[PDB]
DNA sequence: ATTAGGTGTACTTATCTACACTTT
DNA sequence: AAAAGTGTAGATAAGTACACCTAAT
């Protein structure tokens, strides 16, 4: 698993697992967040999507995203 | 003043000022930073009203005649909402126990219970019913159910001391055949795959009980603790007082009928969002409406659904107090939490379920599904159900007849008009 | 001043701060993570957008976004 | 074995294998989590291959005479790495200082310098004649332009010992006119808006010298001390030799003419991925490319250009050592590093541009964007920059005109075939 | 016989390459 | 004599939904 910084893909592969670990159907799980399956699996698998779609599946499921001299 | 201890840890202090009637709730530090609070209105930065304190303090509290027996043993007025919870503060729903400062009794026992003595309460001495007589009229909730909280280790019961507490719950039936109907509505819901407490029916003297396992309790073997975890019901979670368990909260009063101030399905959604993970949080309260639904609960209110409270965020509970209302005549059939404005159970039809899920601002076919799913595992899952029974009288098997018929019966009612539901014009 | 939770917004918010953190035109620092100004300033806005696009734009500026019982 | 000292920190060892007569890098666990390397070639976990240290080191070192100079004093073997950074290693390129364990003799002081003893050295030997190396010398390697680094708080110079640092470079001009020409070209620079170290020109006695600020090193008034920040260059970022520093290292030779194994433009831009802001530093870059293309630079080379290393990544330097060559036709006038393997600036056109653009994947748009703001803004920018001239004679004014016609040739020559760059097919 | 998928229209939308606009 | 940040327009390209059907276990 990565800590590391986040990249289309693994941000699908994330939202997959979190979807997993929540025992939800896709199609549940899609209608859910307001968007079909499809689109879902889409982004579970890192193809291109709007970003309304995965922040909307992002907040559906509770994920937080976050930001991360002299001598 | 009392402690807030949390197992074997101080979280906090709850305040009651006398003269000023008032309650204050102050957080530890370290608490504030790694914790999470009693309930969402009484916030780790100490900013919970006195209100809200209250009625969260009431709502740990029993709802039924039982209360006047609290009444019985603690010397004070029936106003006095902080000597109530200072006795049993100890051992209540959740995992708080609210300490006296400098009070603890570690060292204490168990106290074994042999049959006789839980056949004694029975017969109603030292214990409710009286006044074994529902209602005025029509019930519910009180005082019909009289129940035990208590430490089994699955072999013998035992009365829990000190910080020991009860990890299980054993319902006593007086009216007719109601452990076999929430055995039986229970069972089913965990044979559906559903998320719900632990049911075992088990036989004192003559007489048949439920024990349920508790999910916020957990007891350790091979030493003496009982591991507590925080939970809050639907009312503590909105901040509701008790009144408003039901959505209407002044009674079923036809004139009152129009005014709903309590707990309802979109004030229960609403909370999805301080969950861990709306999404199955939705799913899992939506689940429950459909499968109440299916199995004619009326009686599912805002105390019959609550939450683990994590630093995360809440997470919800496994099901619990499943009871198919329709079987009893003699009880309230108007169901606790309307479907889009909507009581009447036997008034339900793809409109009501279409409205509600439209007022949910969620799509139907969420529900269409969900619902055909059920429905059609239920004919064979009850069947197996059934079979976890013990043996029975004829009665009981004539009610668990009638029993499984009205359920069928309420199944196909269901997956008649499910269809019609995607075309429906609110 | 940085606010933790990522939103659609705060992301693009978060791009044009950086972006002008670095001194660099619109143009310019569209051009050189692969699309058009008029691309950037959507993003910048917080309007909808490809996610490949925000990707890109985030992978050129630097910016890494990473994921977040009993008693 | 040397230590490797930043600061008043230690952030690890250099240990040095006599036998084997390999070089090892080992880093402090502090340094470690919250530090930075030497370079990109020297990783923190102590594993940078021999090959990468020692030519890391040997980059550090002077490329010319100098070199002979610090074999003069130290009196070793040119083959000897260890001795002359154990030598040079109080002060050096970058923030590191490399100190034999235990030992530091200085009690830091300060040792002015008086102009007569400038002038000792801009007289004979104190060598820097150098010619005629060896060889016949044409690229800016030739000759000598002789320098000092030294210490100025804005008034007096001085000598740096111990752990105090030289601030400044003094590059005193043997060659005609290259104090004016480097000054023009540096405020030229600024004055564009590009990213270049400041340049001030000084006099001593009849003989004009300029002092430049060093980026990599800061004063701080009110106290004695000398703050440096660690850099590296391109040949040490690619992980090159200081061979490589010309993208033609085996010289301008027709027979190798094919052959660069050097630092290029895409070997340069390679570089952008490490950079904390890619975007900024590639545009650093191109502006850095067309800038020299501009000015007529064709001695821009790999170490030319360098890095600040901090933790989160590098971040490019201020521009420094831009000159123009296209003024003297005794030099080598082909460039260090070629635009889409043409190494005539001459023979620049559109068709180079577009395919060196079209090389590092980039929109031609761009370069049509940097270029044309530049080369307007010349015209009126190099106007500037002769007010910021001291008093001149009538040869150093003939040579700013030549220099000024020159760039405004340039400027409109480039500005001539700019457009074309669009509808190039490559 | 259920979940994770690929289809199919019809629909809505972002992207791109220029030109031209409102303000420094 | 702009510069940087905006929008406009046709044209290309591509996402979304909605429901039907597939392949396995």
């Amino acid at each position: 698993i990565m800590a590391s910084p986040l990249n289309q893909q693994s941000l699908g592969l994330l939202i997959k697992e979190r979807r997993k670990s929540a025992a939800l159907t896709q199609d549940v799980a899609a209608m859910l967040c307001g968007v079909t399956k499809k689109t879902l699996i889409r982004v579970e698998k890192g193809e291109d999507v709007y970003i309304s779609t995965v922040f909307k599946i992002l907040d559906g499921l509770g994920i937080d995203i976050v930001s991360a001299g002299w001598y | 003043t009392l402690e807030m201890h949390l197992g074997d840890l101080m979280i906090g202090e709850l305040s009651f000022d006398a003269t000023a009637d008032t309650f204050a709730v102050h957080y530890t530090k370290d608490w504030q930073q790694s914790g999470f609070p009693l309930s969402p209105t009484i916030p780790l930065d100490g900013t919970g009203t006195s209100n809200q304190i209250s009625m969260f303090l009431v709502n740990l509290l029993p709802e039924n005649k039982g209360l006047d027996y609290l009444i019985e043993s603690l010397g004070v007025s029936k106003g006095n909402t902080f000597a109530l919870i200072r006795a049993i503060g100890l051992d209540t729903a959740g995992a708080i126990a609210f300490v006296p400062k400098g009070a603890l009794l570690p060292e204490t026992q168990l106290r074994p219970i042999k049959a006789e003595e839980v056949i004694q309460r029975i017969e109603d001495p030292t214990m409710w019913p009286m006044e074994i007589w529902d209602g005025k009229p029509r019930l519910s909730v009180a005082g019909v159910q009289p129940k035990l909280n208590l430490f089994y280790n699955g072999k013998e019961f035992a009365f829990a001391e000190g910080t020991l507490s009860s990890t299980h719950i054993v319902k006593f039936e007086k009216y007719h055949h109601l452990v076999i109907n929430e055995f039986i509505t229970m069972r089913l819901a965990k044979v559906l795959g559903m998320n719900v407490a632990n049911v075992d029916i088990v036989h004192f003297g003559r007489y048949k009980a439920l024990c349920v396992e508790r999910f916020d309790r957990r007891n350790i073997p091979g030493e003496q603790r009982v591991l507590r975890r925080h939970i809050v019901d639907s009312c503590q979670a909105l901040g509701f007082s008790v009144s408003k368990k039901y959505e209407r909260n002044f009674g079923t009063g036809r004139d009152v009928k129009d005014i709903r101030e309590g707990v309802s399905f979109n004030r229960l959604f609403s909370l999805a969002a301080k969950c861990r993970n709306p999404v199955a949080a939705k799913q899992d309260m939506l689940q429950w409406a459909l499968f109440n639904l299916l199995t004619g609960n009326a009686d599912a209110h805002g105390k019959n659904y609550s939450f683990f409270m994590t630093p995360s965020g809440m997470e919800p509970t496994p099901w619990y107090d499943l009871v198919s209302v329709d079987m009893y005549e003699d009880f309230e059939q108007q169901l606790a939490m309307a479907i889009d404005d909507e009581f009447d159970p036997n008034s339900i039809y793809a409109y009501q379920l279409a409205a509600f899920m439209d007022g949910l601002g969620l799509p139907r076919n969420l529900l269409i599904s969900n619902l055909t799913r059920i429905a059609r595992r239920i004919p064979q899952a009850i069947a197996e159900v059934i079979l976890m029974l013990p043996p029975l009288d004829e009665d009981e098997a004539s009610f668990v007849a009638h029993y499984k018929t009205q359920l069928l019966a309420r199944c196909e009612r269901y997956l008649g008009f499910v269809d019609e539901v995607r075309d429906v014009e609110v």
